């Protein structure tokens, strides 16, 4: 073990000085990233090299293997099935996996390929949401529809990261997913958004009553996707007065101001009577509520109501414009507490450590220009 | 030596079928069926979540006016028994896609059986061509004689 | 810069020209050079996996620490990276024999390795 | 089989001996005539302890090359020519698989006749390393050169046969580098020898009365180093001398 | 844009363009790149806003380089459209740094973009669709559609359209214009990801498919063994080798020389690397598996030289 | 829009294009060889060097003119262009991989127009013949599209067709043409069908065809006594089309 | 396409006069509950129809194992019929001996 | 399945991780101890699912395993799922035994 | 006797592995597919 | 099935933001000795 | 290749006269379709056979 080397081994088993020189080297590696042999340096120990010991650097075969993939990814590309193919691609390759294929076969599976393609490229988009501050910086939700009555949406977003040179790189993209939800929106009314790192889907649903006379009567619906792809059922809120609230036209859809918010750790949702002009909204009384994790809600209070209103008046649709919400916020966006550490050591001959201290509270004031910031570490 | 060497490639040919049959462990095509039992199988949580959002839907009343209602009660164990109609069917998609892996596993390990029979009788063979030409070269001691 | 996709013709895939003349003026006409699999030279061999694990397995432990990885085995660096190396199969026991013998020498302060044998054949602890 | 003739070339203007075989087209200074040289390598002891190579520069004028196998740690290293001449002094010990050289140059009958290049790694002590090696410089107008290979090349397709041993056969007939008569009777015999005895083709040589080739070549150690310098006595390298 | 010139450029070959005076009176990035030794010809949408924020132009157009890093009163394309929607460029531009600019004022479409949102769909469309199809009738050894299909997506005798023969063997447009799908492919281990950046890969894929064909159909014939479907066989080799040109000859001396270790190892050597011993580095290797192929036929044809089966059996009695 | 582009048929046209493009301009005036292939006694290879010669002025003012030249080889050397009745020679030493030229030591061009003999001295060995004189400047006079339609022939010319002309460009250049007004009555319906051929082509100033491109547009002719195809149900049962 | 049309038709009001309305609020999810029911079956179909394929391939590499081994009988065999036929030679030479 | 690869693992993971987010989520709606005293006997307790057509969930905790100051892991069950139709005006559902 | 020796281990080699077979019984993923089609018929009563 | 063994144990340890943490055990009650029973002695059973 | 004709076939092999002939036609028309043999003529490749 010490001098990496048998000495026990019989004369007849053979080997190369290069082999040896490696072999020798992988046993003296593996003690020392094993904790075999103490003070190793754990500075080096966490470089990227050693990181991969467990694959692809640890055996030759494997670190050729990666190695090569650089130089020659076509010895490894297999077009029977590639990583990130979408599922149509999948239906493709099933469609053609009998033996007996021809081309009557190869013919009808490319059509029904070509049938969910068009399905695809034909997708409108309705709406979106950018989950974050500033449009710089995250990525922005889509959601669009089939055409057909009585439809089916699909969503996928972009990085605005990769936006590089005023240009999104094709790996910006991800492909459209379907949603599953009984899906209703009233004149289009639906957002998609972001709460608590998940998707979410809101839209207001209108249903025809009769009253002899006829009226409606407005609900609003949220929808949220689940850890294995499948979406929850839609849940209901009665919204039916804030909707009676908006002295809007018949025809006429309430605009629906939606985005998550960190503080509060909310769900932020307002509608209002879509006027011409953006700045008309600055004097707009916003029906809101507030949405919680646990699917439990509050009414937004007129104080509230305008507070969020003034922050977020500025993403509003108008009458002729579509716009797209980013995550309310105001001034600046601040954690209230840190339980994660970025770093860490050893003292001095290792008989101590400074460990696991946290910042149970962080509070703020911010002034323009005037910045404060109050730890109670 | 001429009818040993032709059971030898005979033996030999035998041993690296059963290799190759032994190393491709599953056709690709294998893979998929068994791909698509599991995924059918996966749609279970779907399924529940849509027919439990359909009965709340229909405890909604539908007619107004001087008369009206028309909730449908039994929405919810309607639901319900169809849910667990579906689980039983994805039983036996899932009993299935099992049914079939240990199908193959047991295949692949009657090939190695066979491909060891090949090479014991190679083994065999290669020894009875050895025990020959010791009988032949009794045969040319026999002829010098 | 392979010429396996130059002479290809019907791909028409186009060689990175002035690149190219840059790269060799960096690298002493590196890019020229292709090499068949089985050269200890390399960019896949054997030895030039070796190179990265000493670069990087020398650095685990400190220059002063008895498991320091030339310390243990001072012949690791001083070996080439050559093709006989690479390709001469021989006794690993051999190889082991080597290495103690070498380090008994050097520590008994001795000429040869008959000298280490006669000094071992009376040694009685 | 194009290196069996010439040894190792490449288009960057590099050139490397193969089978102990140098092999260079020098242009004379100012002189478009082309001398090509040869320089045969053999080794006279302990060649496992250093790589040594002399390259043809210019008139009289040569690279010594060499990279030790192993290492002592010598006060000084001298390498002299037959002995008598020091061509390199260098003072502190050579390091292991470091290649060092230095530029020589040889008088004209030190280059044609085969001369010795010992090599001496001299320690604080009462002893040294040594091994040693034997070269001989051959030049050629590369007209006289490309015939020589010429026929070379084709005897040797015609026999099945290295130019190791076909040199080596040249050289028991005459001291210089020909084919002729002679030497196809001797070829004759070499063949005729393997045929009749199903002996190697060195084997052969020797009975064409030849020297025991001390040449290696390939991959392979040389005649006498098989027959010799098999697994050492307690080390000790077999070479011959007075 | 100009070719490059050292002396009015600066050292460096990179320079970007901009807009500005569109939506804001800031710049903002349209364009990125190198100067090469010809022309580039950079055609862009520039995008329009209903209210200018200039009079004597709609929008602002202006290149960067080293040096002339910034921007400039005038320097540049102003462009401004009239209400027949005709864009011009306002007379008091520079246009210096330009070799020259051209509206189309006609165009109001593109061509369908491979990079883009739906890139994704076009690749599976264009490329991934056929060459799937194609290597499951290889497996299938239906080799009469395989080729069929392989032809989709590139033909080594090219394209007859209406009767004429086209000018080009890539049928996939950003195959046959070097099209990148992919950004950054080292941050994962995926030999797709690595052709997305680098399209050449997809190039050599599809010839390596190519190969396979013929020298499956060379195989069939030739495992029928009978004279004629030898003499097939033998012409599907010489297919393969066609399309393989010139066989591969290497070096017979490296520059590289057995290098002790530590030097090898040396992070010198390391960051004069990275920064460009660079003499003692490993060399790049050929591709082994089209060394097989070269090897493949060099069997196949030797063995129907030679009237061995494709197993190099004797097709005769001794 | 007509699209002129220089762009070289693969092999030896693309290379010598890539030159063209590189080191001169749209106007420049050029010896092109159209006669290449392997020299049988100097040549070890199938590569080959792709000269084009650059004339002096015509836009490009040059000191003596240039041999633009494309090579294979990746491999640095002294390209050799010898020309055996000039008994001369332009030597590139230590050229590019790719692209590269030799500077004209004379600007004697006639010299050019006759077999010439290049060489890497590496066993590169090309035979240059078919001296072809172009000179590519592209007035917009020449570059024309013309219109059959029935009996009548319209022509239209970029230099009073088109309002703005491109800059010269090897690379590209596009002439977009103002409306150009077809009489299209006269067109030969048949079976309710006519169609306007479009021919874009355009020549350089030595009378050298660049190219040409043609386009069609049909003419769909409405039938004013076409009436309704009628379905019609009969009594008897009897469904038909009238 | 059926299940989705049958939604957007159900989610139209049946009843009209004093008393109105009629719609079916879960028409949406009953159709979406019926394509996945539908999707499942189609998987199972497909898998069905692939193990099909692959068990016939399989057969037949059975069949070229035991084609072969047939194959290797004649050889032996005929291997066989010419030792005895030397064997038969030598019987005639005792015969004339 | 014998056949497994990493995304095969990943899926199975995602498909528990589901399941558990089910359950961890679940709202405590009611209870009832079945015995006279709480020092005595276990508590039932019933849950509820976040979603639409919420399903009731139930399970209970032994008030024996009680022991200085807090409940053994061994007095906790799991929770059941219930298949009845249940669907109580503001949540007023007890169990009881 | 070598050749009988090979046999030998011919038949050692099957005998282990048939042995090997049966001692397993029914495999584990085995068991699994059984307890599923048991579950789904036991859930009649709960449909019922 | 490495990857997986590690998520419960890793003799190198673990790295987190390009930081070795200090602990081979990544189960937290593991590294607590944190008991999941009170009295395994009701039943055989080698989980409890 | 230049005469369709293998040159380094062994004496074992035979073929007729018109066979070689078709296949000596062969080569040459595959090597004329992928411009193996290059200036070929775009008419003819063009035609329908």
């Amino acid at each position: 073990q010490y001098l990496l080397i048998d000495n026990q081994v019989s004369a007849a088993i053979k080997t190369t000085r290069i082999a040896e020189a490696i072999a020798s080297i992988q046993l003296y590696v593996n003690r020392a990233l094993e904790n075999v042999e103490e003070n190793a340096n754990s500075g080096v120990i966490s470089r990227q090299f050693f990181i991969d010991w467990d694959k692809y650097n640890k055996r030759y075969s494997t670190w050729a293997g990666v190695s090569q993939l650089v130089y020659y990814p076509e010895n490894y590309i297999d077009p029977t099935m590639r990583i990130g193919q979408t599922k149509m691609m999948d239906a493709l390759l099933q469609s053609v996996s009998q033996s007996q294929l021809n081309a009557d076969t190869v013919e009808d599976a490319f059509m029904s390929y070509l049938t969910s393609f068009e399905q695809v490229a034909n997708l409108k988009v309705i709406s979106a949401y950018h989950d974050n501050i500033n449009n710089d910086q995250g990525l922005t939700y889509f959601i669009g529809l089939s055409e057909t009555d009585a439809g089916e949406y699909y969503w996928r977003s972009v990085d605005h990261s990769k936006f590089n040179d005023g240009k999104f790189a094709a790996n910006a993209w991800s492909e459209w997913h379907k949603i599953d939800c009984p899906i209703n929106p009233y004149k289009s009314t639906i957002r998609p958004v972001i709460y608590k790192s998940r998707l979410y889907l809101l839209w207001l649903e209108q249903k025809e009553i009769t009253k002899t006379e006829t009226d409606y009567r407005y609900e609003l619906k949220l929808a949220h996707i689940r850890y294995d792809g499948t979406w929850n059922t839609p849940i209901t809120f009665d919204v039916n007065k804030k909707i009676s609230e908006l002295k809007l036209e018949k025809n006429r859809a309430p605009g629906l101001y939606c985005a998550g918010y960190q503080g509060e750790d909310t769900l932020l949702v307002m509608f209002y009577n879509q006027q011409d002009t953006l700045d008309s909204y600055k004097n707009a009384s916003m029906q809101g509520l507030y949405i919680f994790a646990d699917m439990a809600s509050k009414d937004m209070t007129p104080e509230q109501s305008n507070v969020y209103r003034d922050n977020s008046y500025q993403q509003f649709d108008t009458n002729n414009v579509r716009r797209v919400n980013n995550r309310y916020a105001e001034d600046y966006e601040i954690p209230s507490s840190v339980s994660s550490r970025k770093d860490y050591g050893w003292g001095d001959y290792y008989l101590s450590m400074v460990y696991n201290g946290d910042i149970p509270t962080i509070n703020y004031k911010a002034a323009s220009s005037d910045l404060k910031i109050y730890i109670s570490p | 030596k001429t009818v040993l060497e032709k059971s030898k490639a005979g033996a030999q040919s035998r041993f690296d079928s059963y290799g190759k049959l032994y190393d491709e462990n599953i056709n690709a095509g294998e893979n998929q069926a068994m791909t698509l039992r599991a995924s059918a199988a996966g749609l279970t949580t779907a399924v529940q979540a849509s027919r439990l959002a359909g009965a709340a839907a229909d405890l909604v009343p539908n007619i107004f006016g001087f008369a009206g209602g028309g909730s449908r009660w039994g929405a919810i164990a309607e639901a319900t028994g169809y849910v667990m109609e579906f689980s039983a069917n994805v039983m036996n998609t899932e009993a299935d896609k099992i049914s079939q892996s240990e199908t193959y596993r047991r295949r692949r390990q009657e090939w190695e059986i066979q491909r060891n029979n090949a090479e014991a009788e190679l083994k065999q063979i290669d020894a009875q061509l050895k025990s020959l030409a010791v009988r032949r070269e009794a045969a040319v001691l026999q002829k010098t004689s | 810069a392979n010429p396996q996709l130059q002479n290809a013709v019907h791909l028409a895939i186009l060689a990175p020209n002035a690149e190219l003349i840059g790269y060799n003026n960096q690298f002493s006409g590196r890019a020229s050079q292709y090499v068949a699999p089985g050269t200890v030279s390399s960019m896949f061999s054997p030895a030039a996996y070796l190179t990265e694990l000493y670069r990087e397995a020398r650095n685990l432990h400190a220059s002063d620490s008895v498991y320091y990885l030339d310390t243990r085995r001072p012949d690791l660096k001083s070996m080439a990276l050559s093709q006989q190396n690479m390709d001469i199969e021989l006794s690993t026991l051999s190889l082991s024999n080597e290495l103690l013998l070498e380090s008994i020498k050097t520590e008994s302060k001795l000429e040869n390795y008959t000298k280490v044998m006669e000094m071992l054949s009376t040694f009685r602890p | 089989e194009l290196s069996q003739f010439i040894g190792k070339a490449s288009n960057f203007g590099q050139q490397e001996y193969s089978n102990n075989q140098l092999i260079t087209p020098v242009v004379n200074s100012s002189d478009g005539t082309v001398k090509v040289y040869r320089i045969t390598r053999e080794y006279t002891t302990n060649a496992y302890q250093m790589d040594v190579e002399l390259f043809p520069f210019g008139g009289e004028n040569y690279r010594l090359d060499y990279k030790f196998k192993n290492f002592y740690n010598a006060s000084y290293l001298s390498i002299k020519l037959n002995d008598k001449r020091e061509l390199v002094r260098t003072e502190g010990a050579p390091q292991v698989n470091i290649e060092y050289s230095a530029n020589i140059t040889l008088n004209t009958a030190d280059i044609s006749q085969p001369f010795e290049i010992g090599l001496t790694r001299v320690l604080p002590s009462g002893s040294w390393a040594y091994a040693a090696a034997k070269f001989t410089v051959e030049e050629y107008n590369q007209y006289s050169f490309l015939l020589k290979l010429n026929k070379a090349i084709r005897l040797s397709r015609a026999t099945e046969l290295s130019p190791t041993i076909l040199e080596g056969i040249v050289r028991s007939v005459n001291l210089q580098l020909d084919i002729n008569t002679d030497v196809l009777g001797k070829v004759f015999l070499t063949k005729y020898y393997m045929q009749r005895y199903a002996i190697h083709a060195e084997t052969a040589l020797i009975l064409c009365n030849a020297p025991i080739s001390q040449r290696s070549y390939d991959n392979q150690p040389s005649q006498f180093d098989r027959l010799f310098n098999t697994p050492l006595l307690n080390g000790q390298y077999f070479s011959t001398g007075d | 844009i100009p070719p490059y010139n050292l002396s009015t450029h600066g050292d460096e070959r990179w320079f970007k363009l901009y807009i500005k005076h569109v939506v804001d009176n800031n710049s903002h990035i349209i364009y990125s790149g190198q100067l090469t030794d010809t022309n580039i010809n950079i055609t862009l949408f520039i995008p329009l806003d209903d209210v200018p924020l200039n009079q004597d132009y709609h929008a602002k157009v202006y290149m960067t380089f080293k040096k002339s890093p910034s921007d400039g009163t005038w320097w540049g394309p102003h462009f401004v459209r009239d209400d027949k929607g005709i864009v011009t460029i306002n007379p008091k531009s520079i246009l210096t740094h330009f070799e020259s600019v051209n509206v189309l004022n006609n165009i109001s479409s593109e061509p369908m973009d491979f990079s883009g949102a739906n890139s994704l769909y076009f690749w599976e469309l264009f490329y991934y669709t056929p060459m799937l199809v194609a290597q499951r009738l290889l497996h299938e050894q239906n080799f009469d559609e395989a080729n069929r299909w392989l032809k989709y997506v590139w033909s080594p005798s090219g394209y007859i359209v209406h009767g004429q023969i086209q000018n080009y063997q890539w049928n996939v447009r950003p195959l046959l214009e070097d099209t990148s799908w992919n950004s950054d492919p080292l941050d994962s281990v995926d030999p797709d990801a690595v052709a997305q950046h680098d399209p050449m890969h997809y190039k050599v894929s599809t010839f390596m498919r190519t190969l396979d064909l013929l020298i499956a159909r060379g195989d069939h014939a030739y495992r029928q063994l009978e004279r004629d479907t030898l003499n097939e066989a033998k012409m599907w080799y010489m297919q393969a080798l066609h399309l393989l040109g010139d066989k591969p000859y290497l070096p017979l001396s490296t520059t590289w020389s057995d290098p002790r270790l530590d030097r090898a190892a040396d992070i010198t050597t390391q960051n004069a690397h990275d920064s460009a011993t660079l003499t003692d580095l490993f060399l790049p290797q050929i591709n082994e598996v089209m060394m097989n192929y070269w090897q493949t036929l060099a069997q196949r044809v030797y063995n129907l030289r030679h009237n061995l089966s494709i197993d190099g059996q004797p097709l005769y009695l001794p | 829009k007509l699209r002129i582009i220089h762009n070289g048929y693969e092999g030896q046209k693309r290379n010598q294009c890539n030159l063209m493009n590189k080191y001169g301009k749209l106007g420049d005036k050029f010896i092109v060889y159209t006669s290449l292939g392997v020299n049988p006694n100097n040549s070890s290879n199938k590569l080959m060097f792709y000269p084009v010669y650059q004339y002096s002025g015509n836009t490009s003012g040059l000191n003596q003119g240039r041999l633009l030249f494309h090579r294979d080889t990746t491999y640095p050397s002294k390209v050799e262009a010898w020309i055996p009745g000039a008994k001369r020679s332009l030597t590139n030493q230590n050229a590019a991989i790719g692209d590269d030229y030799a500077t004209d030591s004379l600007n004697k061009p006639d010299d050019l127009k006759q077999y010439i003999f290049m060489t890497d001295s590496k066993g590169t060995a090309t035979d240059v013949s078919g001296p072809v004189e172009i000179n590519t400047a592209i007035s917009p006079a020449k570059v024309q599209i013309i219109v059959k339609a029935g009996g009548k022939e319209q022509t239209f010319t970029a230099d009073k067709d088109v309002s703005i002309q491109p800059s010269p460009s090897f690379d590209e250049m596009n002439y977009q043409f103002n409306a150009l007004e077809i009489d299209g009555s006269g067109l030969n319906f048949i079976n309710n069908s006519a169609s306007i051929d479009v021919t874009f082509t355009a020549f350089a100033e030595d009378g050298r065809k660049l190219g040409y491109e043609s386009f069609s547009i049909p003419v769909t002719l409405k039938v004013s006594t076409d009436n309704a195809l009628t379905l019609h149900h009969n009594e008897n049962g009897a469904q038909y089309m009238q």
